RNA sequence: CCUGCUUCUGGGUCGGGGUUUCGUACGUAGCAGAGCAGGCUGCGAUCUAUUGAAAGUCAGCCCUCGACACAAGGGUUUGU
RNA sequence: AUGUUGGAACAAUGUAGGUAAGGGAAGUCGGCAAGCCGGAUCCGUAACUUCGGGAUAAGGAUUGGCUCUAAGGGCUCAGCC
RNA sequence: AGGUGCAGAUCUUGGUGGUAGUAGCAAAUAUUCAAACGAGAACUUUGAAGGCCGAAGUGGAGAAGGGUUCCAUGUGAACA
C-alpha cells in the first residue's frame, strides 16, 4: 500500500557518497570564468581555519526592524599567511576536455615547498629539482625557457598559477606546505603569461586577491566523526523504546519486489570528512599580521574606529587547540567548514553579486577578544590587572 | 658514560587521562616502565617495590598526579642476557613539586 | 620452591589461620626442607617464621 | 588518512608564565565566639587576618628556547 | 583472586546504569517503561461502613553541628556510684 | 545355482569439506611490584601493596549423596 502521511526524505542525496574525502587540502571543482576587459588577478587563496569569536557592527539594511542597531555576529579567524609563487602551468582546451600543456616551475625552490614532493623527509636526500636548477645558468637552458613560454603564448588557453603556502611564520606542527594551483583571470593570454613570469619566486598578500565586504566561497573537508549509525549520519526517527533488536535504526528498508536494497536508503557509515562548498561569505575585515617598526612591533589588529584599543584578535591564552595568530588574516561571517588547524581554500565567487545583503559595507565597532578557554570576562590582560589588582605572587 | 643516575619527575595525570577507574593503577605503572626506556633505552626494567607503594598509596581509582623518580641505569649481572645493561628505578619522596628540574645526580 | 606444606603446617601450630603468617622470604631454602610439625617449630624459635600482629581495629 | 624525525638546529620531558575551573588550603594568631570549669588559664561548633588563598590546568589549550638528556638511526622492496 | 584466558584500542549497533534547557502523556491499544513520595517527631485526616475500619487517608511544619539547662535512679538528710 | 549390478528412498554405518581460523572463550568491582624455581612465568611458591566475601560469609563443622576425591613425593604423555 500507500504510506499513511507523506514526509519529506531525510538527506540530500546531491551529497550521496558519504566517503572520506581522497584529499585533504580543498579542491577548486570550478574555477570563475574570466572576461578580457578586467585586469589580471587572482581567483582563489588557501588559508587555515583558527578560531571563531564575537562583533560589534551597525547594520545599514533599509525597511528592516533591526536598521540602525547594533547586533553581535559570529565570525570566523582564518590566518592567511602569503604564498610563496613556484610555478605556472598552461591548459590546452580539447574536445575530450581542459588538458594540461606544460608546467614551468621557479629557478629555486624553497625548502617548505619541497616538503610535498616527499612522503618521507628525514631519510630522502632531498634531490628533487637538483637537475632541473640546472637549466637556468646555461644558455641552451634559457632559450629552452623561452621556447617553452613561447608555446604558451599560441596554445594554452587558461593558464593557471602554482602557489604554496608559508608554514614558518605558522605556528602549526606540521612543516610541509600545500600546493594548489589558482586559476589567473583577466586579459589576454599573452599579457596573462608576462604577469605570472613577473610574479616568480614573490610575495603574494592576501589584499591582491581578496577585498572588505565581498562575498568568497570556501572550499573544505568536514570535520570528521567516524564510523556514525543512521540516527547520527542520516538524523532519522528514533524507534520506540520496546524494540528488541535496538531503536536507533531504520526499521522498514526496502519493498519485496524490490528485490534489491536502493542506493538511496538511509545506511550507516562513515559520518564526516566530507568535501564541501559553502558560499556567500561575507569578509567583515582583512586583518594586518604582526609587524616591528621604530623598534616596537604593531599588534592592534582588533581595533577599530571606536574601540582604539591596541589588543590583538588573539583572546586571552591564545586561540583554543590552534595557537596564536600573528600572520594576516581575513575575517568571515559565520562558521565555516572544518576543525582547527585545518586548510581552508578561499575563492571568489561564481555568480554576479548584487543584492542588499552582498553589497552593505560593514563598519566593525567591537571584536570580543576574551579568553575562549572557558568563561572569559576580560578583553585584554591590562584590564583584568587594574579589575583584580595586585595579588599574593607580587 | 653509561652508569648514569639522574633526577626525574613524571606527570602521571597526564598519562592517565582517559582509562578507567579499574585501570588506572594497572595503567600507572606502565608509563613508569614506559618511561625508563625512553631516556636510557634499555628494555629490561626494573621499578622498585617502594615506587609501586607510593603510585598504590590512594588505591586503584586516585594516583598521584606527580612523583620523583630516581633512574638509574646499572650493569646487568649474570645470567647473560642481550640487555647487557638495564636501569633501576627508586621512589624519591619529595614534599613539593614547584620549580624541580631534573637533577643529574652522581655517586 | 613451591611453600603450601609449611605454610599450612605454620598455621596448625600457632592456632591461627595463614593470613597471619609469615615466612621468611630469604630463607627460603631453609624452610622448604622441613616437612614436619616438629621442625616447623624449631624455626618458630628461629625466628624464620613469625606470626604476624592482629590488624587493628581501634575503639578510640 | 594527516604530520615530525640536526642549517648548533629539531622536537621530546620537566619547569616557568598566560588562560581557565572551583572558591579563601594546612599551620599560626585573635579579648570574635552561645558559653562552660578551675591573674588568667583549659574546652568550644563557627568567624576574622595571613588568603581572589590552596588545588587542577592537555593528555587533543597558548608562549617559552629556562634545565635535561636524545636526534645524522634500525629492517623490507622497487629499473626504461 | 574476580569465577573455563589476556593485551591494545573506545566506531556504530547492542546489554546494564545515569543526566537532560522549555512543554508535561500532546507518545502509545493502554502512564509500558521510567519518574514522584519515602525514615522519624509534632499537627491534621473526608465520603462510606458490616462501626471493627478506611488511615501512614488526603494535606502541613521540623530534622545538621556545637554550647548549655531541666526531668526521669541505686548504696549509707548530705555524700558516693 | 544365487543373499548377483545403485544416484537418490528427509536410506543405514563410517569418514571428510565450505561455513571458518568464523560465532565465541563478556553474570557476581581488581589487580600491581620485587624475589625464588625452572629450558620456558600473566596464571607455580614467598614477601609487600591495593581490594572483595562483611558472622543470614567466598568463614568453621555435619546428614544424604560421592568412594580414595584425604596426605607426601614426582611428571608436564592425555584432561583442566
Amino acid at each position: 500500500s500507500h504510506r499513511k502521511f507523506s514526509a519529506p526524505r531525510h538527506g540530500s542525496l546531491g551529497f550521496l557518497p558519504r566517503k572520506r574525502s581522497s584529499r585533504h587540502r580543498g579542491k577548486v571543482k570550478s574555477f570563475p570564468k574570466d572576461d578580457p576587459s578586467k585586469p589580471v588577478h587572482l581567483t582563489a587563496f588557501l588559508g587555515y581555519k583558527a578560531g571563531m569569536t564575537h562583533i560589534v557592527r551597525e547594520v545599514d539594511r533599509p525597511g528592516s526592524k533591526v536598521n540602525k542597531k547594533e547586533v553581535v555576529e559570529a565570525v570566523t579567524i582564518v590566518e592567511t599567511p602569503p604564498m610563496v609563487v613556484v610555478g605556472i602551468v598552461g591548459y590546452v582546451e580539447t574536445p575530450r576536455g581542459l588538458r594540461t600543456f606544460k608546467t614551468v616551475f621557479a629557478e629555486h625552490i624553497s625548502d617548505e615547498c619541497k616538503r610535498r614532493f616527499y612522503k618521507n623527509w628525514h631519510k630522502s636526500k632531498k634531490k628533487a629539482f637538483t637537475k632541473y636548477c640546472k637549466k637556468w645558468q646555461d644558455d641552451a637552458g634559457k632559450r629552452q625557457l623561452d621556447k617553452d613560454f613561447s608555446s604558451m603564448k599560441k596554445y594554452c588557453q587558461v593558464i593557471r598559477v602554482l602557489a604554496h603556502t608559508q608554514m614558518r611564520l605558522l605556528p602549526l606542527r606540521q612543516k610541509k606546505a600545500h600546493l594548489m594551483e589558482i586559476q589567473v583571470n583577466g586579459g589576454t593570454v599573452a599579457e596573462k603569461l608576462d604577469w605570472a613570469r613577473e610574479r616568480l619566486e614573490q610575495q603574494v598578500p592576501v589584499s591582491q586577491v581578496f577585498g572588505q565586504d565581498e562575498m568568497i566561497d570556501v572550499i573544505g573537508v568536514t570535520k570528521g566523526k567516524g564510523y556514525k549509525g543512521v540516527t547520527s549520519r542520516w538524523h532519522t526517527k528514533k524507534l520506540p523504546r520496546k524494540t528488541h533488536r535496538g531503536l536507533r535504526k531504520v526499521a522498514c528498508i526496502g519493498a519485496w519486489h524490490p528485490a534489491r536494497v536502493a542506493f538511496s536508503v538511509a545506511r550507516a557509515g562513515q559520518k564526516g570528512y566530507h568535501h564541501r562548498t559553502e558560499i556567500n561569505k561575507k569578509i567583515y575585515k582583512i586583518g594586518q599580521g604582526y609587524l616591528i617598526k621604530d623598534g616596537k612591533l604593531i599588534k592592534n589588529n582588533a581595533s577599530t574606529d571606536y574601540d582604539l584599543s591596541d589588543k590583538s584578535i588573539n583572546p586571552l591564552g591564545g586561540f583554543v587547540h590552534y595557537g596564536e595568530v600573528t600572520n594576516d588574516f581575513v575575517m568571515l561571517k559565520g562558521c565555516v567548514v572544518g576543525t582547527k588547524k585545518r586548510v581552508l581554500t578561499l575563492r571568489k565567487s561564481l555568480l554576479v553579486q548584487t543584492k542588499r545583503r552582498a553589497l552593505e559595507k560593514i563598519d566593525l565597532k567591537f571584536i570580543d577578544t576574551t579568553s575562549k578557554f572557558g568563561h572569559g570576562r576580560f578583553q585584554t590582560v591590562e584590564e583584568k590587572k587594574a579589575f583584580m589588582g595586585p595579588l599574593k605572587k607580587d | 658514560n653509561e652508569v648514569v643516575t639522574r633526577e626525574y619527575t613524571i606527570n602521571i595525570h597526564k598519562r592517565i587521562h582517559g582509562v578507567g577507574f579499574k585501570k588506572r593503577a594497572p595503567r600507572a605503572l606502565k608509563e613508569i616502565r614506559k618511561f625508563a626506556m625512553k631516556e636510557m633505552g634499555t628494555p629490561d626494567v626494573r621499578i622498585d617495590t617502594r615506587l609501586n607503594k607510593a603510585v598504590w598509596a590512594k588505591g586503584i581509582r586516585n594516583v598521584p598526579y606527580r612523583i620523583r623518580v630516581r633512574l638509574s641505569r646499572k650493569r646487568n649481572e649474570d645470567e647473560d642476557s642481550p640487555n647487557k645493561l638495564y636501569t633501576l628505578v627508586t621512589y624519591v619522596p619529595v614534599t613539593t613539586f614547584k620549580n624541580l628540574q631534573t637533577v643529574n645526580v652522581d655517586e | 620452591s613451591m611453600l603450601r606444606l609449611q605454610k599450612r603446617l605454620a598455621s596448625s601450630v600457632l592456632r591461627c589461620g595463614k593470613k597471619k603468617v609469615w615466612l621468611d622470604p630469604n630463607e627460603t631454602n631453609e624452610i622448604a626442607n622441613a616437612n614436619s610439625r616438629q621442625q616447623i617449630r624449631k624455626l618458630i624459635k628461629d625466628g624464620l617464621i613469625i606470626r604476624k600482629p592482629v590488624t587493628v581495629h581501634s575503639r578510640a
